[PDB]
């Protein structure tokens, strides 16, 4: 995993996401992080996001383990910070560029559809009852986005 | 000393700066370089902000790096 691991890593470094930072803590090669901020459009605006990663001991080949410290009201991610990813799914190729990972994330926020997600109570919310929403988007960025 | 600098605008370019100045005067460097104010201007590392009142060797950055810059869109 130290080699595989540190393959994202060259092409990170060398040229890392500018849709968002990311890199390894310390020279431990196992914990992930990244950042996302406000695209300026959804309600967010100037609330800086943080997600972390976990790689398995068993390679990427396994399902990696992703949550959210902070606390986003958005239909799409319940308290656990539990992100719906595809990629995770079938989609998961044992040597994918975590790169584009990150990116889903981004354009989740500027290109929501709220279905059937892992949090049906803030997608009716959301739904019709938009002026609300919009009073729980304001109040949880000060909370923990600022 | 030398640094890399890159914005959410994808904009990339590499800084100079002594290892004994303070993010306070850097930040006054950066922007007279690109043109963006202070106040839009913002420094992230590892999820780590910097100080204004902070010297490069305290945050132990080395040369050669990549500091995650931001831009704290206000309008309101």
């Amino acid at each position: 995993a130290l080699k595989r691991i540190n393959k994202e890593l060259s092409d990170l470094a060398r040229d890392p996401p500018a849709q968002c930072s990311a890199g390894p803590v310390g020279d431990d090669m196992f914990h992930w992080q990244a950042t996302i901020m406000g695209p300026n459009d959804s309600p967010y605006q100037g609330g800086v996001f943080f997600l972390t990663i976990h790689f398995p001991t068993d390679y990427p080949f396994k399902p990696p383990k992703v949550a959210f410290t902070t606390r986003i009201y958005h239909p799409n991610i319940n308290s656990n910070g539990s992100i719906c990813l595809d990629i995770l799914r079938s989609q998961w190729s044992p040597a994918l560029t975590i790169s584009k990972v990150l990116l889903s994330i981004c354009s989740l926020l500027c290109d929501p559809n709220p279905d059937d997600p892992l949090v049906p109570e803030i997608a009716r919310i959301y739904k019709t009852d938009r002026d609300k929403y919009n009073r729980i988007s304001r109040e949880w960025t000060q909370k923990y986005a600022m | 000393m030398q640094i890399f600098v890159k914005t959410l605008t994808g904009k990339t370019i590499t800084l100079e700066v002594e290892p004994s100045d303070t993010i306070e005067n850097v930040k006054a460097k950066i922007q007279d370089k690109e043109g963006i104010p202070p106040d839009q201007q913002r420094l992230i590392f590892a999820g780590k902000q910097l100080e204004d009142g902070r010297t490069l060797s305290d945050y132990n950055i080395q040369k050669e790096s990549t500091l995650h810059l931001v831009l704290r869109l206000r309008g309101g």
